[PDB]
C-alpha cells in the first residue's frame, strides 16, 4: 500500500567555539585617541567579527 | 568563571634558577594578556613582568631588565617564566594576573587592570 516513516522532533547546531576574537576592545577602549587630521588606520583579519 | 592557577612553593637555593608556570581558564586567552606582579613579605606589591599572549611581545621593568625570561602556550594557554641569578632579597610572592591596561594584538595601552 505505501511507505511508513517518523519525522525528526527537535533541532540541533553545532559549531567550533569564538575564539581569538578580533582587537575590537583595543580599538575601541584606547586609553588615549588620536586627532582628526591624524587618525589612527589599522588592519583586522584573521579573527570572528563578534 | 575565570580561574588563575599558579604552581607550588619553591626552594631553589641561591646560584640557581627558578622556573613557574600560570594558568588561565574560564575566559578567552587570547583576548587578554598576562601580568605577573611581586610583593615582599611585609612590603608592598612590585609589578615585574608583562607579556600579550597573541604574538609573544614581552614588556620588563628596569629593575628586571635582564633578570629574568618568559614564555607561553598556547595549545594549554599557559606561561612559563625563567628567574635567574636569584639572591637573598628575591625571597617573596609571585602572583598572576589578567592585564587590561595594555593590548593583546597591537600593545595600545587600555583603560583597566588585572581583575
Amino acid at each position: 500500500t505505501s511507505n511508513f516513516r517518523v519525522q525528526p522532533t527537535e533541532s540541533i547546531v553545532r559549531f567550533p567555539n569564538i575564539t581569538n576574537l578580533c582587537p575590537f576592545d583595543e580599538v575601541f577602549n584606547a586609553t588615549r585617541f588620536a586627532s582628526v587630521y591624524a587618525w589612527n588606520r589599522k588592519r583586522i583579519s584573521n579573527c570572528v567579527a563578534d | 568563571q575565570v580561574q588563575l592557577v599558579q604552581s607550588g612553593a619553591e626552594v631553589k637555593k641561591p646560584g640557581a634558577s627558578v622556573k613557574v608556570s600560570c594558568k588561565a581558564s574560564g575566559y578567552p586567552f587570547t583576548s587578554y594578556g598576562i601580568s605577573w606582579v611581586r610583593q615582599a613579605p611585609g612590603q608592598g606589591l612590585e609589578w615585574m613582568g608583562w607579556i600579550s599572549t597573541y604574538n609573544g611581545n614581552t614588556n620588563y621593568a628596569q629593575k628586571f631588565q635582564g633578570r629574568v625570561t618568559m614564555t607561553t602556550d598556547t595549545s594549554t594557554t599557559t606561561g612559563y617564566m625563567e628567574l635567574r641569578r636569584l639572591r637573598s632579597d628575591d625571597t617573596a610572592v609571585y602572583y598572576c594576573a589578567r592585564d587590561y591596561t595594555r593590548g593583546a594584538w597591537f600593545g595600545e595601552s587600555l583603560i583597566g587592570g588585572f581583575d
